């Protein structure tokens, strides 16, 4: 027969290729790295303070289909997009795997490995965004200065891009809401002992992602851990 | 691409509302102050091989110091290529009439525009002098309309707001 | 992202032209009937919510096959995210009546929503029948052509805009197929 | 964030009062009079690269001590840290004066403003000093006064809003001191 | 400051590890390099009055256009503005011969440098005129020593290519 | 951050004077102490693993108190984090004799730890007795006088060494106590 | 060789007087207008093979008689002898806008001409429409400076003035 192109009447090729399994070896060490970045969070046998999902019966299922209509418009992005987000996943992995050549080789070949590292490396020493409370108006108004400038890439031509939205369907986004609120509280209700292991670990991974080497900003990162927190990779247009 | 449409729709887009009645609202916006910038596009359409000539060599009319040896102006080719710019800045400020917005600017003028001036050597200083002589040269009621030339130089302005 | 407004600027872009008398004609006539386009899309955007419902479970009682257990529409968990993309695919085609181009339809809604039906096991030959109930209504509402709703409007031609829309329904059950 | 159009709502929403006829003209006096505020910030963001050099250049002349060793703008980041601020503030102010109140500054730029810099140790006279030329300026080209730039205007009177851009530096002069 | 010793605290901070004959051996180059780089630090700070006076007026030189008003080389005061800039800019040239790397630089003179002088009006072409004449006139024996000479012109164009 | 060699930087910055004469004495001698340095460091990064051992077994010979329920030894989980928290401060000060000055400690030890340790219930009087011991512990293996080790070096006087590490922990030992 | 220099000096020496504090001041000028006529030499030197090429065929596209039978150029050789007295005539071009004066120009290009081309029945008004090709050919920003067209357009209608 001959290709599809012509006179013909079924897709053919229906074959695992090469890219298919290349997809498929970067599913399965996504299915790896976060079953090995929840460890440090599910350590006993019991499920942590921050391994929740919501409080209404209706918010924990609305988490999910959130979540999924999130993973589709990192898969929506344009082909500049994609490939800023492929080149700057992977030099936010060797400062994240630091001292293993090992390590680093094997991000390198496996691109949805990168995003699945430095998504949940963030999570795991908790210098998330959402992680962090700041103790005083003093620090929040230097955590609420930088955070600002990371959403400016939300818009960055003053119009904006699918990555920082939140709202998917007819009524979605006040889930959206009372899922952080109570994210919030719960950071703010962690216990005492762990909020002082996230500020050392915030301070931190502000000084080797962003800093380098600057005496400025690790100086503001060592007042301010929780504008540390803040910082993220710009491929987050968030 | 910041444009009239586009950023009512992308903010309906972030919060996956439809367009509801703050939208449409926007768009009528579009019809009254339509007519003043799109009357002034083809005033620029019809006569710009006048202005980058006339004022493009307001350039070098006042920083005279680029045809000298070593700087940016050093030969016919680079003197050609700065006339070519000015044109490329002409059809950029006539492209922000047609959309209601600063959108062909700020993709295609703007943004890259401050590392591409410092690696090249090229003085942004000279750049806003044959802008701002297009800004003044304006006889209100001879150009265009009344209003015509605040929407046009609108974006002239907020131009040597971005190059300076 | 773009509209009407900036398809003549990008087709003027490649060519190296400023826009002329010959491309605002257009452009005139499009702002001449831009009272007609909000009023076409205000008929869109009231009723919307009901549309949806009269297109999918209109769809499940002209093919029962996907509300058989096992099928396509048998969970409540499943019936409800065909609900959530029926809406969707309603709300990005009254975003390129806004802007009066397709422009904003195929990298936001149509971008790998063709392989993510065939790769979770969307049936394509029932979606094409989705979205052309929301076709049949969207000439019927801008035409002011219902059974049960007739709005308060001002008469004239909408023709033109009629068939805008109806290129855009198939723009989506040619790109999705 | 408010504006004067919502500000309205709010004042009648805790009395659970209608925005009836003994209100409405507050807002139609917002509306004859909003075609002079659209051409109020055309005259602000067409100058603001050159009123953030005019106000910390204004400043050295005024205070020496700045570019002193051991002064906030020695370091050449410090100058650009001061010339960062310089138009935020002043960004955040036209949003004011279209929005016709205050809100917008007191939510996004005045929460903390105070102590974050003498923390910092930023002098509060110098960024006095930074909105009271400021306030000049925007007074200044608000009735095309300005003694080397001129605009294309049509005539009447803008001293109502002329006090209502100088009503905005005082809040972020009283709120930071 | 970025300087040697400061670059393999941070590097073993960021592994989590003692400071190894890795980063024991790089404060060895601190050994051999800076009794050269060292011999022309003096050099600068006991002749930083001869510097200033005879490379500043060599960026007037080249750029005569400043006295002109309107630019930045009007008056007098501008012009005692502006010696102290390239005063302040080999004062970090020797500062960072005595840091060993090139931190005092980076942290004070060129961080916020392309923020600054695009508002200001400041032509970055018109500093690097000063900055280069002291580069290709030092003379390799009589200024300082040969390796000297290597390691105060590589700090130097560093910042010609910090600025362009 | 800063080190012995950008201190002369900010100690000339301070008044905005060069580096002459006058400051190059502190900083000609460095570099030939510079192999009295690096022989410091390798002493120190040889033997870490036992003394601390050396100190927080110490601390428990003079101190059984967290041992007993209710203390900060009773757990094999807080057990570990004073074995590790024992070598970071031993690690940070390895940093600052490399650095020939403690300007890491002030941020990255110091600033925080005081307000870290009233949250943990932290005794503050085990603070004061670990670090001093293990001071103690530190000059021994720099004039190599460590009773139960010795090494092979070069011949000469150390204590200048000896000294600067004794600058550092009364710094570390004292605000958190 | 009259100059700046060889003129202020010529009558320092007609009076048996110093170099006056008069004459001081004209070499004043000679700092001044170096730089818009020294930019315009550099200029043509870069660039002359390209600038003879277009001046000589702008004689013979104009003057078709020429190949005639008894005519100037009749022969290949006669050509070529144009050709070579557009470049003469605009190397001394080159060479009076270096020494400042018009003093290469008349003393080894006019003195004479109007003897020799008598003679050997060369025209003047093929010699003036290939110098007069060339005036009007310069572009003020995108060839040289706005000054420096000015020095170099002074020597040109020199010539024409002093041929016809
Ligand atoms: C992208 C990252 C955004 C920037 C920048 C921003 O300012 N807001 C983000 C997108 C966005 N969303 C709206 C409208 C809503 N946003 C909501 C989310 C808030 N609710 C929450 O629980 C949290 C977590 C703290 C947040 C931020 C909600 C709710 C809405 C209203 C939706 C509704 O009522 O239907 C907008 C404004 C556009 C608009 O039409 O309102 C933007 C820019
Ligand atoms: C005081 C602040 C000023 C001044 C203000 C006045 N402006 C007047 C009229 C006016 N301005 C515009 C353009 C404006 N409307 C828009 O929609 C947009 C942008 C999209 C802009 C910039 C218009 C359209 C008008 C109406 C009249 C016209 O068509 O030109 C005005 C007259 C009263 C009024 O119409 O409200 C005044 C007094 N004028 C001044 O002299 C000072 C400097
Ligand atoms: C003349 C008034 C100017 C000047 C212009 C020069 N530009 C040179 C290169 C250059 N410029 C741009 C930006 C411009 N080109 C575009 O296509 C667009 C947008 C549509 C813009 C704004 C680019 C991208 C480039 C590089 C490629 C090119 O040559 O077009 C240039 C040559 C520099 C070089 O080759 O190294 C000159 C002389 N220079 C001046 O002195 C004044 C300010
Ligand atoms: C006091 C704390 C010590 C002690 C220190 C001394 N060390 C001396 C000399 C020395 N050490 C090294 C090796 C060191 N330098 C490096 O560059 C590296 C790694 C890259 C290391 C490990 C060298 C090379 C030298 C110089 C002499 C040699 O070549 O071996 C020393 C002599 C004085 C001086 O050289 O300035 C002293 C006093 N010695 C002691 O006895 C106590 C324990
Ligand atoms: C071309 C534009 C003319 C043309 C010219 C011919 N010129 C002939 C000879 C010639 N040209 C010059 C002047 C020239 N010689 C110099 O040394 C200098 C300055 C340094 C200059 C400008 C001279 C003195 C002569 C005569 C001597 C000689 O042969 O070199 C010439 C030959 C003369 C003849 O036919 O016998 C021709 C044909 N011919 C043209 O058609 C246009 C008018
Ligand atoms: C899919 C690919 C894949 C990888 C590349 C690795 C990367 C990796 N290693 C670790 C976890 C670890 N990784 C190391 C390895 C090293 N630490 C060092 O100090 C050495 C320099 C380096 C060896 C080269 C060690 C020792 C741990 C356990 C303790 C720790 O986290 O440091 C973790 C967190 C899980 C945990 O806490 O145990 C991850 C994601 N794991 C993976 O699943
Ligand atoms: C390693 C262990 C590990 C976990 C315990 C979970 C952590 C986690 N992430 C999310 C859910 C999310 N988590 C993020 C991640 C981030 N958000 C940001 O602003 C930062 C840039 C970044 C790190 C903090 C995002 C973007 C979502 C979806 C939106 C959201 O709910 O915040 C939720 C749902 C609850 C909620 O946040 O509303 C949970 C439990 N994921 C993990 O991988
Ligand atoms: C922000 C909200 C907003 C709107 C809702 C519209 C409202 C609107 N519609 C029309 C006006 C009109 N609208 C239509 C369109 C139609 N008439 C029908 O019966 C069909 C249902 C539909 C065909 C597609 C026609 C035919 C006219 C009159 C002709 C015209 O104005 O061009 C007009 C102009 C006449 C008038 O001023 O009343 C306006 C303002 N514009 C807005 O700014
Ligand atoms: C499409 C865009 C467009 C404009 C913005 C104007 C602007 C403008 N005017 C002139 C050219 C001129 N412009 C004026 C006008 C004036 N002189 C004054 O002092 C008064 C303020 C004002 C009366 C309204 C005059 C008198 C000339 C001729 C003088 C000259 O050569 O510049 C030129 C040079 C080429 C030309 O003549 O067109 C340009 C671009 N004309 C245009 O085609
Ligand atoms: C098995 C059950 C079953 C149905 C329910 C209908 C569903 C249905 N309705 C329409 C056709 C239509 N459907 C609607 C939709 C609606 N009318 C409204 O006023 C509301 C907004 C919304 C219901 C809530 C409209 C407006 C039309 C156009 C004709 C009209 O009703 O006036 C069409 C396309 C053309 C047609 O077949 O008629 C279909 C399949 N058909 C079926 O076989
Ligand atoms: C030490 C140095 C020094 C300066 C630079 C000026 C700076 C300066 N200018 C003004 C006063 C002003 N400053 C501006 C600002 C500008 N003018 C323009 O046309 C541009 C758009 C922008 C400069 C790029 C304006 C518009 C006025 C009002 C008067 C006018 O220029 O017409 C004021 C307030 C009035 C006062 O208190 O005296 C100051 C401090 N004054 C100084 O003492
Ligand atoms: C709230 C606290 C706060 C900080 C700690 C900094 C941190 C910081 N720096 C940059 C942005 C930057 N940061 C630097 C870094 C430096 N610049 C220099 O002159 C030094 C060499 C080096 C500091 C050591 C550079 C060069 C940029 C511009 C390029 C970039 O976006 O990275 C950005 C992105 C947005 C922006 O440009 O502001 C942020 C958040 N900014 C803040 O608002
Ligand atoms: C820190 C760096 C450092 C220096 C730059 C010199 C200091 C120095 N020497 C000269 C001065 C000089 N420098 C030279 C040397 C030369 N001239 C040439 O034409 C040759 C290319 C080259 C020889 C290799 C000469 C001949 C003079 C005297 C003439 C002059 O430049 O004024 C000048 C400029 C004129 C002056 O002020 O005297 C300076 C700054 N010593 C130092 O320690
Ligand atoms: C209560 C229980 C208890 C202990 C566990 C030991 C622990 C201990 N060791 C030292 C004192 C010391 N401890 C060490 C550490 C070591 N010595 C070596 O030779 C090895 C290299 C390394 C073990 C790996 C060193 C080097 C000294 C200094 C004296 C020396 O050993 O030469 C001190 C300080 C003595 C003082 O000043 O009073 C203490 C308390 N002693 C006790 O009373």
């Amino acid at each position: 027969q001959t290709g599809l192109v012509n006179s013909k009447f079924s897709a053919r090729m229906a074959k695992k290729t090469a890219k298919q399994t290349k997809n498929k070896v970067d599913e399965y060490m996504a299915r790896s790295v976060q079953r090995q970045y929840k460890q440090a969070a599910v350590a006993t046998g019991v499920y942590g303070t921050q391994c929740t999902e919501g409080t209404v019966k209706g918010a924990a299922e609305a988490s999910r289909s959130a979540a999924l209509s999130r993973q589709f418009r990192i898969k929506q992005r344009s082909a500049f997009s994609k490939a800023h987000d492929l080149f700057e996943f992977r030099k936010h992995a060797i400062i994240a795997a630091a001292g293993c050549s090992y390590e680093e080789k094997m991000v390198t070949r496996f691109p949805k490995l990168a995003a699945a590292m430095v998504l949940g490396q963030t999570e795991m020493m908790r210098t998330c965004s959402r992680y962090v409370v700041p103790e005083s108006v003093e620090e929040e108004y230097m955590a609420a200065s930088v955070d600002k400038q990371m959403k400016r890439r939300g818009a960055p031509g003053g119009v904006y891009s699918l990555s920082c939205a939140e709202g998917v369907a007819k009524g979605q986004a006040e889930i959206a809401r009372v899922s952080a609120l109570g994210a919030a509280y719960r950071a703010a209700s962690k216990s005492a002992s762990a909020v002082t292991a996230e500020r050392y670990n915030s301070m931190a991974y502000g000084r080797v992602h962003f800093a380098h080497g600057c005496s400025y900003e690790e100086q503001q990162f060592n007042k301010y851990p929780a504008a540390a927190a803040a910082m993220r990779s710009d491929s987050y247009g968030y | 691409m910041k444009s009239v449409i586009t950023t009512v729709v992308s903010a309906a887009d972030a919060a996956g509302r439809f367009p509801s009645n703050s939208d449409l609202e926007s768009i009528q916006g579009n019809i009254q102050r339509s007519a003043a910038r799109l009357e002034a596009a083809e005033k620029l359409a019809g006569n710009h091989e006048a202005v980058v000539k006339e004022a493009g060599d307001a350039c070098f009319a006042k920083y005279a110091y680029l045809k000298n040896p070593g700087e940016a102006g050093e030969n016919q080719e680079k003197i050609n290529k700065c006339y070519r710019d000015v044109d490329h800045y002409m059809r950029l400020v006539n492209y922000c009439l047609v959309v209601g917005g600063t959108g062909p600017l700020d993709e295609w003028g703007i943004a890259g525009a401050r590392e591409v001036y410092r690696t090249l050597n090229l003085p942004t200083s000279a750049y806003v002098a044959s802008i701002a002589y297009t800004r003044d040269r304006l006889c209100v009621p001879r150009d265009m309309s009344a209003q015509a030339g605040v929407e046009f130089s609108a974006y002239l302005d907020y131009l040597i707001n971005a190059l300076s | 992202m773009l509209d009407a407004f900036s398809r003549v600027v990008v087709n003027s872009d490649a060519k190296a032209a400023y826009v002329g008398g010959s491309d605002l004609q257009a452009l005139k006539s499009f702002i001449a009937d831009g009272n007609k386009r909000l009023d076409a899309v205000n008929s869109i955007v009231s009723n919307a919510s009901c549309m949806v419902s009269d297109a999918v479970s209109g769809m499940i009682c002209e093919n029962p096959g996907l509300i058989s257990p096992g099928g396509n529409c048998y969970t409540n968990r499943r019936m409800a995210a065909c609900l959530r993309d029926g809406e969707i695919i309603l709300r990005y085609v009254s975003y390129a009546l806004l802007a009066g181009d397709a422009s904003v339809l195929e990298d936001r809604c149509l971008n790998g929503l063709k392989e993510t039906y065939i790769a979770l096991g969307v049936p394509t030959n029932s979606s094409i029948r989705a979205v052309s109930i929301m076709k049949a209504q969207a000439v019927a509402f801008i035409t002011n052509t219902a059974t049960e709703r007739k709005m308060s409007f001002a008469a004239g031609d909408c023709t033109s805009l009629a068939s805008e829309v109806a290129s855009y329904f198939d723009r989506v059950g040619a790109a999705i197929s």
